[PDB]
């Protein structure tokens, strides 16, 4: 007629009514292990398979637990016809740790949203878990086409690509973002000043065409605002780009541009001298 | 006798410059460092041309009678 | 606006018609009582015509590019 024996086979569980957590307990009179002697549980937050059980041959009683809101349940086991119980050690439910897709919010203007389709390189947002007990550490499945701060879930996209950014909580749990593949990366050259000509020659060399109207442009702004907001170009204070030269811009021997820091669209640009920048799409 | 084949052509030529000024459309323009923009007196190649077109045409006239 | 459309024009046909005088040929003649000929500033028709011309020709280029 005694418990000796009361453990747990974990101590964090999911508060989704199926993560379950098992608590054994073992009878025993002296040496001698007690069988089918019932043994009472009762828990202070979640659902016990049973309240009471009737231990096998080798004096143990196991019973299981699971609850739908967090917080700490503590069990306790007593065997029936005694006074006093014996209370199992602490343990702690938490929510379904999660990565909100939707509010992922973009560090230059700070809007929040499903992530952009149109990368300006080098831009940054900030991924937000939901659960788990709080404590977050990120990480990406290839800091190549995109990297994430280990402690801030901030992501700084790179290059154009499909990789995948979890985290994990301290109570061992884990979520998982897909980054998808964007339709165009946008990409300032930033090394100097150039003419049109040099422009399509830096786009299509590397790769990638110039460009098309001032609106592909435009909306890059409309999704990440001035591109100097993001460390990579904290210091850039003008990024004029060219732009298509149109049918009739070509024979004026001019272009158009837009900035993406500034805004500033304009027009009748020098098509020669070094004026703007080589901005270059997917 | 070869004259007339650069007055009347240079005449016309510049007035014909002059106008296009009047009006910011022909005009060309330049960036400066701060990326902003700024007058750079050329006119846009299509207004050159149109316009160094109509005055050798003018200055043939002049030889021709001549 | 609308004066380009006479200073093109206008600067030109002047100039053809300053240097057409530079030129007797071009030029008439009238004859004094006595029956002798003399200069009369007008020049030969087909000459102000041909000026007359490339003229509003080139006020023409003026007028559509403003």
């Amino acid at each position: 007629a005694s418990i000796t024996e009361i453990k747990a086979d974990k101590t964090t569980a999911v508060a989704n009514g199926q993560d379950a957590i098992t608590y054994t307990v073992k009878v025993m009179k002296g040496d001698k292990p007690v069988s089918n002697q019932e043994v009472t549980f009762t828990t202070t937050l979640g659902k016990l398979s049973n309240s009471t059980e009737k231990t096998d041959t080798n004096g143990y009683a196991k019973v299981t637990l699971t609850s739908t809101t967090p917080g700490k349940s503590l069990v306790s086991a007593r065997v029936s016809d005694v006074a006093v119980d014996v209370k199992a050690p602490e343990v702690e439910f938490f929510t379904t740790l999660t990565i909100d897709d939707g509010n992922i919010e973009i560090v230059g203007t700070g809007v929040k949203g499903k992530l952009p389709t149109v990368w300006l390189q080098y831009g940054q947002v900030n991924l937000k878990a939901s659960g788990g007990n709080g404590k977050y550490t990120w990480r990406s499945a290839n800091p190549a086409i995109a990297s994430v701060d280990a402690s801030s879930g901030q992501v700084t996209l790179k290059e154009k690509g499909t990789t995948t950014i979890s985290v994990i909580s301290s109570d061992n749990q884990t979520a998982t973002y897909t980054i998808a593949t964007p339709n165009s990366l946008i990409v300032p050259n930033m090394s100097k000043r150039v003419t049109y000509n040099d422009a399509v020659n830096t786009c299509k060399n590397f790769g990638g065409k110039l460009p098309s109207s001032q609106n592909e442009l435009e909306n890059v702004f409309k999704a990440w605002g001035a591109a100097n907001k993001y460390e990579y170009y904290k210091s850039s204070q003008t990024i004029i780009s060219w732009v298509q030269q149109t049918a009739q811009d070509a024979k004026s021997g001019v272009a158009s541009t837009y900035d993406l820091v500034k805004q500033n669209p304009l027009n009748n640009i020098k098509a020669s001298e070094s004026n703007a920048y080589a901005t270059c799409v997917k | 006798m070869d004259q007339a084949a650069n007055a009347a052509e240079s005449a016309t030529k510049d007035q014909l410059t002059q106008e296009a000024f009047k009006n910011p459309e022909n005009q060309k323009v330049n960036i400066d460092a701060n990326g902003n923009a700024i007058p750079s007196g050329e006119l846009k190649d299509d207004i050159v041309e149109q316009i160094a077109q109509q005055a050798k045409e003018a200055g043939e006239v002049a030889r021709q009678q001549a």
